[PDB]
Order: C-alpha cells, then structure tokens, then sequence
RNA sequence: CGAAGAACCUUACCUGGCCUUGACAUGCUGAGAACUUUCCAGAGAUGGAUUGGUGCCUUCGGGAACUCAGACACAGGUGCUGCAUGGCUGUCGUCAGCUCGUGUCGUGAGAUGUUGGGUUAAGUCCCGUAACGAGCGCAACCCUUGUCCUUAGUUACCAGCACCUCGGGUGGGCACUCUAAGGAGACUGCCGGUGACAAACCGGAGGAAGGUGGGGAUGACGUCAAGUCAUCAUGGCCCUUACGGCCAGGGCUACACACGUGCUACAAUGGUCGGUACAAAGGGUUGCCAAGCCGCGAGGUGGAGCUAAUCCCAUAAAACCGAUCGUAGUCCGGAUCGCAGUCUGCAACUCGACUGCGUGAAGUCGGAAUCGCUAGUAAUCGUGAAUCAGAAUGUCACGGUG
C-alpha cells in the first residue's frame, strides 16, 4: 500500500453563500440527482427560518456539534484475542460522521413531506433530544468500559 | 392472428377429399397430416384422423368446434 | 477592434463567446441567461470568472454553444469565457492561474471493455 | 498467445496481399474469387516453389503478380503454362486475367519457401534435427539477423508431442517498428501430422 | 470530384496527383476537403470451442476526398485516369 | 457435411426460378382495391407451387465453410474462417483498432 | 455457455413414407441439344402425362456441351479416439521473471553470473563484486483523448456585409466552429532541500497538460495428457441394401422439484396530467420508406427524397414548470387470465411479437452467508448496431446527470 491518496474539492453555494452545506448536500443526493437533492435541503432549510427566527445556518452550525462525537472504538484485534481500543477521532473525519447520521435517521422518521423529516432532524440537536444525538452519546458509553484496553494490547 | 384481410385458411387437397367426400356421405374416417388449417361449417359431424406425430388419433366434429384448428384435438407429448 | 473571440469546451461541449465593451448584455443564442439555463446553480458559476475580475457590468456578452449536456455547456461557456478576458493582457492570469479556471477539464467518459459491463464494473461470480 | 505477427504489424511495416477498393453490394462477391484462387494456383504451382500470390484490381479487370524463385519452370518454352493458365483463370474468375511473374532472389530469406523444404526433408525420413540445424546455418551465411523454427507434432514416436525449437541470433516480437516474416506450412507423413513454424526476421525498421 | 480508398497513404497522395496534374493545364483547381470517414467494429469471438470472454475486435475504414474546379476546359485529367488510379482508389466525377 | 451443402443448393436454384409469379401473386392480395374472387383463386396458386421456393426456406450458410452459425453478410465468410483469413492480409482494408 | 436469433427450414434425434454406383467425384457403355411443358394421381417424396425446343463448333466425319439408363472401382459418414496429433483459445499473470556463451570453483548432481547496499510500477537503474558478455521479457516503437500551429471551405460554417418572406432563407465571406492531413509540446527540463551528492526522493515555478497525463492493443520459458475429431485438417478403427441418401408431421420451448446469473418492483429524493430544454454514435438503391391521409392504438394508404456531412431512420430520456395524489396493499405494483385486433410468413395449434379492453396476485427493503468498485468511477436515464421474413430483460457499442 504505497500511500497515494491526493485531495479533491467540491466548495459551491452560490444561492445562499456557504461552504458546509455543499459537502452536506452531497450526502442526501442519490444516484446523481442533484437538482432534486437541491430543492429539499433548501426546502428543510426554510422550515427552521419558519420555525426559528435565527439564521438556519447557525442552527445547522449547532445541530453538527451535538451529533459529532469525541472518540469512538477501533477492533483491532491482537491475532487471538478480539479486543477494541477507544481511539480519538481525528478533526478531520469528525464532520462526515455527524451528517452522515443525520440523514439515516431522517429517512425512518416516518412522517409526510420528506422534508419535513429533515426539518425535525435539525430542530432536536439544538437541544439534544434527537435519535442522532442519543446515538452519539450511547458509543460515547461504549469507550469508558473499553477504555481499560487504551494503551495495553492496543 | 392471422388478419382479416386474409380472412380463411384451409388446405387444398383436404378440401377436395372434403367437398367431394361430402357428396358421398361419413362412411369413413379422413385421414391426413395436416395441422395448420380450421375447420369449417362446410365440415360440421365429420371424422377425421390427425396425425398425433405417430400414429393418427380420431375426431368427432362438432357445431362448436369452428374457430379452433385441429391441432388443439391432437395430443403431443405425454405426461403420465 | 475591440471584439474578442473565445472558445472553451468541457464534456463534449462547444460555446463561441464573443466579447466586446457594452452594459451587461448577457445574450446566449437568442435567449436570456435566467432564461436558457432553467432553475439551476450554474446560473451563476458563469459569472464567477466575471464577478473575480470585476468586469461584471463594462461588457456586452454574445455566447453560442452547441452539443454536450446541460450542465455540461454551462462549464463550457466558463473555460470560455477565461480565455476571452486574457486577450487583453496577463494582468488577470495570476488572478486566474491561482483561481483553477484556465485548465481546460481533461475528465472524459470511458468506453466498455469485453467481459465488463459497465466501464469497470463485471457481473458476480461465485 | 501470441497474436499472429502480421495482423498486428498491418500499417507500420508490411501492407496487404491484395488492394481493391469495392462497394457494399459486390465487396463479398470479389472475396470469394480472390480465395479460391489462391487455392487453385498452389495445388498446381506444387514444384516451382511460390511465396506471394498479390491480386491488383485495376479498372474493371485484373491483375496477379505470382512471384517464384525458379521462374523458368513456370514460364518454360516462353509461356507454355501462362497462356494455357490465363485461359482458365478466366473460367473461375469471369474478368481477363493478367499473370505476372518476378523474381525471389535470396530464396533462403523468405519464410514460406524455407518452410516448403521442411516438409520435403520430413517425408524424406531425413532426422528431425538434421534437417533443421542445416535449414537455419544456410539460411544464416547469407542475409538475416535472427531465426526462429518451432517443429511441433508426432515427431516419429509412440505417443510424443514434443517441440523442437532451434534459435540463431536476434527475433524481438514485442517491437512494432521491426519487420518478421511468418509461415506455417504442414506435412503429412506415415503417421501423424506436422506442423512447422518460422519466423525470419529481417532487418528492423 | 469524390475519392474513395482504404488508406491514407494511397488517397491522399493521389489529389496531389491530380492537383499538379490539372493546374499546371491552366484550369483553377481550389485545394481538397476532408469528409467524415465510415468505421465499422467488427467484435468476432476467437475460440474454436466455447470461451466467450475471449475476442476480437477489428475496424475497416474508407477516406473520402472531394476536390473542385472553378473553370472546366481540360479533358487532359479524362485521359489522364487510368495515371491517377493506381491500386484502390475509385473516382467518381463531380466536374464543377 | 457434403451431403447437407448440396442439397441447400438446389434450394438457392429453385427460390431464383420462379421468383417473378410469386410477386404478381402478392401483388394481387395485397391490393385494398382487389376483389377477393381475384384474390381467393390467387390463393390457389400460391399452395400448389411447391414450398422451396420462400426466401424464408433459404438459408444463408457460409461459402467456403459450410457453418450456419456465425455468419455475416458484409461478407462470406464464417466466423472463425474470416479471422484465418484476415490475419493473411487477405481482406483488404481490414485492421485492428481501438 | 458453442447459439451474432429452434413456427417448418436450420436439425443432427423421434414416427413413418422411400431410395441402392447413390444428392455429389473420376474413369466406362448407350441414349438424346439444353430447354419448355403451364396436367392429373398422391401428405409429399415421387410416378405418369406434357403443346412445344432441336441449338452450338463444323476435316461435315463428327466433336464438345448438357440430360437419361447400365455396370465397376467407388462415393459418403455430425460413427469411436482431444491420452495418436496439427491448428486455434482459456489459465496462472500483464505476474517480473526465465535461460545461454566463455571462464573459474566441486570426485560428482550442482553452483556462480542472476548474490550485497540504495532505489524502482520493473532482473528499472547506481555503487559494489571470479565472473565478462548476449538473448527473451519490462520500457519505448502503435492507437485514441486533451493544447497550439500550418494546408484545406461543400453538402459543413455565420463574426463582417447587404438581402429577406426574417428560415444562412439568399447573395456573400474563409473570421470561425467543425472535419482530417501534416506538425510542435513534457524531457525530472528548471528552482530549492534531501542521498555516497549516485542513482533517485520530497517540495517549487512556469505550463493546456508534471513526474510511466488518462485509456487501448501488446501477455516471456512454461504449467494443467485443461478444452475441441461437432468449425476445419489428419493417423487408425468400424458402417457401405445403410451407422449412408430423400419427404412429410413431432421434437429440442415437457415439469412436484434444486442451483446459477439478469430484470423489474416493494413507493411521497415518489405517482399521474398539462406544457417545455439540451446529446453522441451508427445504419439505409434488392433498401430507408417522408408530407398528406384514414385508425381508441399497434397501423393502413400514399409515394416523395435518396446512393449520401444533402434524403430518411429520428421524437433522446432523466432535469426543469404548473396541477392533483396524503404514505393506504395504495391513483403502489404489475404476474396471471377473458375478450377483441393488426404485422411478417405457404403456414402463428403444440410454438412468435406487439395493440385495445377487462380482471388484478405475490410483494411493506428481504436469514446464515456473499460479491463488484478508488473518479467522469460507482449509481441512475436513454440511444444505436450486429445476427435477422418475423422475434432481446442477453452481447457489443455511444452519450446525459453525477
């Protein structure tokens, strides 16, 4: 495995002037319709400014925050044992982890109006009682009873 | 199948074993290999033998036999 | 005189622009800009090398693109135009080597190849 | 294995045996002329040893470049064989046939006509080797840089399929930019079949 | 004037042929034009026996060539055609 | 076979013989305008030719080969004796590519 | 999976009907030119009528041409052997190896070169060294795509010019796009650091492109007695009043079951209806089959234009816009099945494809397990060709959105 892997960027929002939302968008696309993608992260964008008074970007600024998680488990088992070690999460994968639960939880929700599904999604995790963010802090339980196995046979 | 601009279909020397077959009445079964023609109100009560693919097996024509062909009569393969 | 011819191509693309001093005409194959490209975003990544070199309003624009996809002659039309605007001088090709826009877009499809499927893509095996 | 070494250098070094040009309602029916013609010419042309049979269509005829190293054969008594086949080339292809005949000066330097003489030496009952170790060291006194013969087949045995196999010199295949000459003529001796290859290989570029 | 052949070193080598050949008789003849060229694929499976993802794929090709006149007052090219033919190359005429 | 190549010759001989009444007869059925006494004894004609005379009959079978599979009509060939024969520089024209 | 097309034909197999120098080759003996017979019998094969034809080169003797009969050698074989073999392909594996000459060491089978240090996609290079060299391979040579230059302007092209009926429609123009010929460009070249400063390595500038730019063809010595005698070629072995020929119907498409690939679906990032936007690539004078035209619709008329940058195939779909649909086994899904039609073909019963109308199933994301893919890629939406009278969810091929 000779390390190879260079960079490529995807940086545009021209109707609302933003960067975050551009990387988000690419995870709710299937199959390469963009435009109906599009229409729906902007259709569950306006529902918070209906709902909130406050900028939506700033609610989707603290909805990542509370579903980003710290560290996380890595089974890297010893060749005879099957062990897991709690590892930080490096700064850089801490984004995608986030929006990519996100969306998964958006999809059984279970409601009408699809993006009303999303609307909820980001209206919770300003708080903290979404299914995301229970779902960030029951690993985060995870790596303290691992956390015996942090350094030694790790 | 088979539009009706191209209405019937009959075969040639059955219908002159029939037509003539008919002025001297059903004192014998027909026997023919043909499959691909109907039958016909020209032909109502008569016996014909069908070839099955090896030997010939008997009919007995009746009025509401019309639009069918004789290959619906005739067996192909078993099945027992 | 002062009409400046540019070409640019991107996914099987073709755009004459043709530039020239005017008030923002911005015309492409008889039709307006919000117009011809329906309900997208690219509607604006034409002006982007516009908006950069601050030439937004001093031009008249007379764009004709032919072939390639929708989205695909909105690229076609922004490599165009990047070359059109460094006729004048290389005052703006610092500002737009440094931006990625001069780089015409190598990206092509890839063609079926025997026992595959798709271009890479084979059937299961077990 | 081993994709033929002409198909691949078609262009860069040698061209086609036979140019014509033909629309898409007689492109087929010129085609099966010109391929049991050359069927015809080497069943007679036995003897008289034949490399090249090249067929030019010009307007609305013929023309046949038969090329032979012993030329006198084929035209002896002043064209005792020519007239007699210009008259029946004519019967299996219904244009006027033209017959042209050159030279193969170097006979030892082409590849079907060495490889004509391995089938005589081998239904001779002549060594399987003896013959070959003198078919490539005659063939190297004179002309090429590199020589390749494979003998495969019954080669005399019981139940044997072994492949005799005598290099000289320089044969790259991998270059397209070279220029290799290439034969497969058979024999049939008393018991079994066998296959000759040959790959003389001229100089590059 | 139209040409068709089946290689380039043939049918782009005979305008010139033909160019020289009918200007030097003091007739104005503009330069050629290209047309698209035919190319056919033809994928022919290659085992004797059955192995189907082994094959082969070739491809024919035919160069058209388009030559104009401006002024006709030679038939010095109309004797000189069986000069201008040479192995392949088929000339149909279009005398503008 | 041999014995299998001459008897799809005689097919080839019998569909080119007639080959002119059988047009006259589908010219007949299928006018909208032909009167089907014209076109019921037309029908007469058609089943007391013998049947080897269709095009559907025939069959297009390699020229030099004799193999009904694998065949093309851009030229004569089957499929396994035109790569032989191409490899030769025989077909001219004819190059691999990509 | 041979099969790039099983209604019959293909076709080998089955049931019969029917042939014996033969459907076909050469030699022999006779017979008539060949041809045309428009007719009946018969499932056909075939059998018998059958107006007619009487050529052709003539040392005018006949010859050759064909067709019929007799007899002999024979013909013929998809019958067995892929462990008797040639030919052609898979496989390890596009993996980086595999060998020889001369020399020296060893009683000999061997070995050394081809090991060591560094490095590389690489037995690729550098420094070392009882080995010095050479070949096959890797690299390059070839194709294609991306930049520019020159040569070229109809059927392609419209910036400038008038013209216009406002359609490059027209005059016109050779600027362009495009097309295709011929060229330049990229070499670790240059900057810095790093290494023994030596291969190289990490950064940097410029540049359309930066470190074999992306793709394709190209698979070494060999392996598996791998596969094929049914593509073809052949040694031998058997049949030769049939294991060979001929013609009808049937069959390969049968059917409690089990396994392999592939398509739709299971819905609201959807479903309908009404508008509206942009492609490449290819086939077509034994063909494409337009306009008009009649049909609920598949189509029927109709006959143009066309031997192709001209004419036709030929309307790209997803996307977008407005409407309804409120997540219900459903304005979901479409299997089954009844009825009614058109098209090809001598012929749609077993057994073709599509169209109308009606009916409406299983299916609410699918165990243990298990496979594909690193970028114009996966995923999703269409289009074309070969084979072909007719018949693609497969094969090959080209583009959208990404």
């Amino acid at each position: 495995r000779r390390r190879v892997a260079a960079k490529r960027e995807v940086l545009a929002d021209p109707k609302y002037g933003s960067q975050i939302l551009a990387k988000f968008m690419n995870h709710v696309m299937e199959s390469g319709k963009k435009a109906v993608a599009e229409r729906i992260v902007y259709g569950a964008l306006d529902k918070v400014k209906e709902r909130g008074k406050a900028d939506p970007l700033e609610t989707f600024e603290k909805a990542l925050d509370a579903i980003a998680p710290l560290v996380e488990v890595k089974s890297r088992r010893v060749g005879g044992a099957t062990y897991q070690v709690p590892v930080e999460v490096r700064p850089s994968r801490r984004n995608a982890l986030a929006m990519r639960w996100l969306v998964d939880f958006a999809r059984k929700r279970g409601e009408k109006s699809m993006a009303l599904r999303l609307a909820g999604e980001l209206l919770d995790a300003a708080e903290g009682k979404g299914a995301a963010v229970k779902k960030r802090e029951d690993v985060h339980r995870m790596a303290e009873a691992n956390k015996a196995f942090s350094h030694y046979r790790f | 199948p088979r539009s009706l601009k191209k209405g019937p279909f009959i075969d040639l020397h059955l219908l002159k074993k029939v037509e003539v077959a008919v002025e001297k009445n059903d004192r014998k079964p027909i026997k023919t290999w043909s499959r691909r023609s109907m039958i016909l109100p020209h032909m109502v009560g008569l016996t014909i033998a069908v070839h099955n693919g090896r030997q010939h097996v008997p009919v007995l024509v009746n009025e509401d036999m019309v639009g069918h062909k004789l290959g619906e009569f005739a067996a192909t393969r078993t099945y027992r | 005189a002062t009409q400046n011819y540019g070409t640019g191509r991107r996914k099987t693309a073709t755009a004459r622009v043709f530039l020239r001093p005017g008030t923002g005409k911005i015309s492409i194959n008889n039709r307006g800009l919000d117009q011809f490209f329906g309900r997208e975003t690219a509607r604006m990544v034409v002006r982007q090398p516009l908006e950069l070199t601050e030439t937004v309003e001093k031009f008249d624009i007379f764009v004709t693109v032919v072939g390639g996809g929708v989205s695909g002659q909105a690229g076609a039309i922004r490599h165009g135009i990047t070359r059109a605007l460094i006729e004048y001088d290389e005052t703006l090709r610092s500002s737009l080597r440094k931006a990625g826009y001069v780089t015409r877009d190598a990206r092509e499809v890839e063609r079926k190849k025997v026992g595959l499927r798709k271009a890479r893509k084979r059937p299961q095996y077990s | 294995q081993k994709v033929h070494p002409n198909g691949i250098r078609l262009g860069i070094v040698k061209e086609h045996t036979s140019v014509w040009y033909a629309d898409r309602k007689n492109y087929a029916d010129y085609l099966f002329a010109d391929l049991k013609v050359r069927e015809y010419l080497q069943d007679k042309l036995k003897s008289a040893s034949v490399s090249r049979i090249d067929i030019h269509r010009p307007a609305q005829t013929a023309r046949i470049t038969i090329h032979t190293a012993r030329p006198g054969i084929v035209i002896g008594k002043k064209g005792e064989d020519v007239e007699k086949l210009r008259q029946d080339l004519t019967k299996q292809m219904g244009v006027p046939v033209h017959i042209n005949i050159e030279e193969i000066r170097k006979p030892e330097l082409d590849a079907m006509l060495v490889a004509q003489s391995v089938a005589q030496q081998l239904e001779r009952r002549v060594m399987f080797r003896r013959a070959m170790k003198r078919a490539v060291q005659n063939a190297m006194r004179i002309g090429a840089k590199g020589i390749k013969i494979q003998v495969s087949g019954r080669l005399g045995g019981a139940e044997i399929a072994r492949t005799e196999w005598y290099r000289e010199g320089r044969v790259p295949l991998h270059t397209l930019r070279a220029d290799i000459d290439y034969a497969t003529y058979e024999a049939h001796t008393t018991y079994g079949v066998i296959g000759v290859k040959v790959w003389i290989f001229k100089g590059e570029v | 004037i139209r040409l068709k052949a089946f290689d380039h070193r043939l049918i782009d080598q005979s305008t010139q042929e033909i160019v020289e050949t009918a200007k030097r008789t003091g007739a104005q003849v503009r330069g050629p034009i290209p047309l698209p060229t035919r190319k056919e694929r033809f994928t022919v499976l290659i085992s004797p026996h059955v192995n189907k993802d082994a094959r082969d794929q070739y491809e024919i090709r035919t160069h058209k060539r388009v030559l104009d006149i401006v002024q006709p007052t030679d038939k010095t090219v109309d004797a000189l055609m069986k000069l201008d033919l040479a192995a392949g190359v088929e000339v149909q005429i279009s005398l503008g | 076979k041999e014995s299998m190549k001459n008897r799809e010759l005689k097919r080839q001989l019998t569909v080119a013989k007639y080959a002119k009444k059988r047009a006259e007869l589908k010219a007949i059925i299928a006018n909208p305008n032909s009167s089907a006494e014209e076109r019921w004894n037309a029908q007469v004609a058609l089943q007391k030719q013998p049947r080897d005379a269709s095009a559907s009959r025939l069959r297009n079978r390699c020229r030099l080969t004799g193999r009904p599979h694998g065949f093309y009509r851009k030229f004569g060939l089957s499929r396994n004796k035109l790569r032989e024969a191409a490899m030769r520089g025989d077909v001219p024209g004819l190059v691999k590519a990509s």
